[PDB]
């Protein structure tokens, strides 16, 4: 499932913003 | 709302032109605990000594600000924050600087980040998602009318207050601009394709971000995710979106119009602007005035212990707040 794939991914915690 | 916004702009412009400065100092506060962090700084729960009030103190190391090339962005953040006023924007209560740091003292919103509750609960039901979405819609209507672009919408930057209403925080990428701008900034999952493609962009990127937020609130995960930012960007640019089985037909139609790669077709950016969103079938049950007036009953009310309770926030490693006897970056931040 998509949910399972998300939950197993490396980006389920707080996400850092980017600049440059 | 046209007469409301015209007065709102008049109020905003006075403060934009003559900004508040130096309305507190560090030893007026006792620092308690870190509430959250970002790439260049931390927000701490503090207690103001003379009043006894708790606040969220955002602390920026001037040296880190410069290193990450965020001088103008930080000046933007403070200048805009001190000038705005809207029910769903966190209020800046004080601001000041010392030899080492920039300080922005905001009202403490104890209910925690929408992020925490979203991840814990899994996903919000459509009425729950709609309740939050409506507040963002009105907030962006307000901000954009002031020629302001927000650029950092995500559940991590949406706080839940004691009444269950949204408070938008983090104006780190907020900018006052007429026409287009080019800075690659924001959060990968929330970047509009025109940001990624480096062609210059306008306020329509906030509406794309709204689509991403609505999707994530309702699905429990974002419309474009992967292990690496570059993989995420590929999916955003393809523009292919797939919706959960439980998404209503109305929600899917709205999302197709917000997550629209074509700027001549993206809702919010058209001839009728924000009204295309406000009048959408998904928002049929939304009383827009009642939302603004905070008269609508909230779906979730955070458990509220003491005034300085942080139980709705994660714990973070603490770090001493250092202040050099030598002034750092004085000329750079003269207007702060
Ligand atoms: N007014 C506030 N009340 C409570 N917590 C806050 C407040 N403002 C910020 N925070 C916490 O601090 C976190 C980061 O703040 P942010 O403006 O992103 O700082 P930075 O610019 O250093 O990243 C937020 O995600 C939130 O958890």
């Amino acid at each position: 499932t998509t949910y399972a794939d998300f939950i197993a991914s490396g980006r389920t915690g707080r996400r850092a913003s980017i600049h440059d | 709302v046209k007469e409301f916004l015209a007065k709102a702009k008049e109020d905003f412009l006075k403060k934009w032109e003559t900004p508040s400065q130096n309305t507190a100092q560090l030893d007026q506060f006792d620092r308690i605990k870190t509430l959250g962090t970002g790439s260049f700084g931390r927000v701490m729960l503090v207690k103001h000594k003379e009043s006894g009030n708790h606040y969220a103190m955002k602390i920026l190391d001037k040296q880190k600000v410069v290193k990450l090339k965020q001088i103008e962005h930080t000046l933007n953040e403070k200048r805009i924050l001190q000038a705005v006023n809207f029910p769903f924007l966190v209020k800046l209560e004080f601001s000041f600087k010392d030899n080492s740091n920039l300080y922005m003292v905001m009202e403490y919103v104890a209910g925690g980040e929408m992020f925490s509750h979203l991840r814990r609960i899994g996903r919000f039901s459509e009425p729950h998602a709609r309740f939050y979405a409506a507040q963002i819609v009105l907030t962006f209507e307000y901000l954009h009318s002031l020629d302001l672009i927000y650029r950092d919408l995500k559940p991590e930057n949406l706080l839940i207050d004691q009444q269950g209403y949204i408070q938008v925080t983090d104006f780190g990428f907020a900018k006052r601009v007429k026409g287009r701008t080019w800075t690659l900034c924001g959060t990968p999952e929330y970047l509009a394709p025109e940001i990624i493609l480096s062609k210059g962009y306008n306020k329509a990127v906030d509406w794309w971000a709204l689509g991403v937020l609505i999707y994530e609130m309702a699905a429990g995960y974002p419309p474009f995710f992967a292990d690496q930012p570059i993989q995420i960007y590929e999916k955003i640019v393809s523009g292919k979106v797939r919706f959960p089985s439980h998404f209503s037909s109305d929600l899917k139609d709205l999302l197709r119009n917000l997550l629209q790669v074509d700027l001549t077709k993206r809702f919010g950016n058209l001839k009728n602007g924000v009204n295309d969103i406000k009048n959408h079938k998904w928002f049929a049950t939304t009383d827009w005035i009642a939302i603004y007036q905070r008269k609508v009953e909230a779906p979730f009310i955070p458990k509220f212990k003491g005034p300085g309770d942080t139980s709705n926030f994660d714990d973070y490693e603490e770090e001493e707040i250092r202040v050099s006897i030598n002034e750092k970056c004085g000329k750079e931040f003269t207007e702060f």
